[PDB]
């Protein structure tokens, strides 16, 4: 019933720069000695949430000084002095003043770092899959920034469209990079009517496109 | 030490019921009450209920009253969450949380409410070659094709190989089935000396595979 609302819902923040997330309630503060029961959680990639701030401003154990909590009644803030690469994740405000316990939507904190061009690698179909009647060609893009990249598939000089599936990993906590996978999927029949298979990669870190190909 | 371990992911048909486990360890079970919170895709985390692990006394959310049953096994230090009349909106990741300092949250249990047939994945190697090698680094991986439902946990050399590992988020195909790839950057010198195995586990289907990815 108490509806909590987090203002920036996605927040890209440069390494060393400050970050803020807002939470708007409907007056948190129990009758008992005026304690406001607003807590902040951090859900890191491949991890369950971890409480950072409790009781508006109180840091939980092992929480860095850079994390700060503020607010009164209906408007609350989570402020990060200077963002570190390990701060990538979703942040939820949660109230425990009155039951039911309610949460904010979440705020994905992205990191802005310097441009890194990806390493391209191409994988021809496995013979095991070719025995099962289908052929998948995978084009790997590794440890690049920004997330924005373009993979064109060219089968015997014909540009493919639609018959590809891209997939990007969450941002790395260690170095703030991304890795992307592009899978072009053909049938053993279509795959054997052609010879040249190439994935052309275009990115901010590249002065010219990187084409990586193979023949059967 | 102080941890909460949850049961594996379950696919259930609409109308049916799900029972989730949550084993306590590194503290006295009865000493601390448990909380249950689910997160539906692109929705706020929602609080379902609370249970006193000591005396079995419960408190539910109006939405979850007469649909949720919170029971126990104190000798097993396991708390249970039973959700009946499974609707399509109940496809969420379910979390058990210890009350005190809202820590620790359990790893979560993904429950998929669907009419579709469960399908175990087929594991194919992303084998290394000259076409997937840049400056004394080879790329290799597994292609975990056509499975239903989510999730699929992927690891390398029984979780002893972590550096260079990029397990991509799954992608839903035209067939309403999922695909995933897991990649790893290894030195070219280790191919033919070190074995690289990728351990794929799909608990809803009860499929576990160890796939040796060799150069060709």
């Amino acid at each position: 019933e108490i509806v909590l609302t987090q203002s920036p819902l996605s927040l890209p923040v440069t390494l060393g720069q400050p970050a803020s997330i807002s939470c708007r309630s409907s007056q948190d503060l129990v009758y008992r000695d005026g304690i406001t029961y607003l807590n902040w959680f951090q859900q890191r990639p491949g991890q369950s949430p971890r409480r950072l701030i409790y009781k508006v401003s109180n840091r939980d154990s092992g929480v860095p000084d850079r994390f700060s909590g503020s607010g009164s009644g209906t408007d609350f803030t989570l402020r990060i002095s200077r963002v570190e690469a390990e701060d990538i994740g979703v942040y939820y405000c949660m109230q425990g003043t009155h039951w039911p316990i309610t949460f904010g939507q979440g705020t994905r904190l992205e990191i802005k770092r310097t441009v890194a061009a990806p390493s391209v690698f191409i994988f021809p179909p496995s013979d095991e899959q070719l025995k099962s009647g289908t052929a998948s060609v995978v084009c790997l893009l590794n440890n690049f920034y920004p997330r924005e990249a373009k993979v064109q598939w060219k089968v015997d000089n014909a540009l493919q469209s639609g018959n590809s599936q891209e997939s990007v990993t969450e941002q790395d906590s260690k170095d703030s990079t991304y890795s992307l996978s592009s899978t072009l999927t053909l049938s053993k029949a279509d795959y054997e009517k052609h010879k040249v298979y190439a994935c052309e990669v275009t990115h901010q870190g590249l002065s010219s496109p990187v084409t990586k190909s193979f023949n059967r | 030490q102080v941890q909460l371990v949850q049961s594996g992911a379950e696919v259930k048909k609409p109308g049916a019921s799900v029972k989730v486990s949550c084993k306590a360890s590194g503290y006295i079970f009865t000493s601390h009450p448990i909380h249950w919170v689910r997160q539906a895709p692109g929705q706020r985390p929602e609080w379902m209920g609370w249970i006193n692990a000591g005396n079995g006394n419960t408190k539910y959310s109006q939405k979850f009253q007469d649909r949720v049953n919170l029971t126990r096994d104190t000798s097993a230090s396991t708390v249970f969450m039973e959700l009946i009349n499974l609707r399509f909106e109940d496809t969420a990741i379910y979390y058990c949380i210890r009350e005190t300092k809202f820590d620790p949250w359990g790893q979560g249990t993904l429950v998929t409410v669907s009419s579709a047939s469960t399908k175990g994945p087929s594991v194919f190697p992303l084998a290394p070659s000259s076409k997937s090698t840049s400056g004394g680094t080879a790329a290799l991986g597994c292609l975990v094709k056509d499975y239903f439902p989510e999730p699929v946990t992927v690891s390398w050399n029984s979780g002893a190989l972590t550096s260079g590992v990029h397990t991509f988020p799954a992608v839903l195909q035209s067939s309403g089935l999922y695909s995933l790839s897991s990649v790893v950057t290894v030195p070219s010198s280790s191919l033919g000396t070190q074995t690289y195995i990728c351990n794929v586990n799909h608990k809803p289907s009860n499929t576990k595979v160890d796939k040796r990815v060799e150069p060709k």
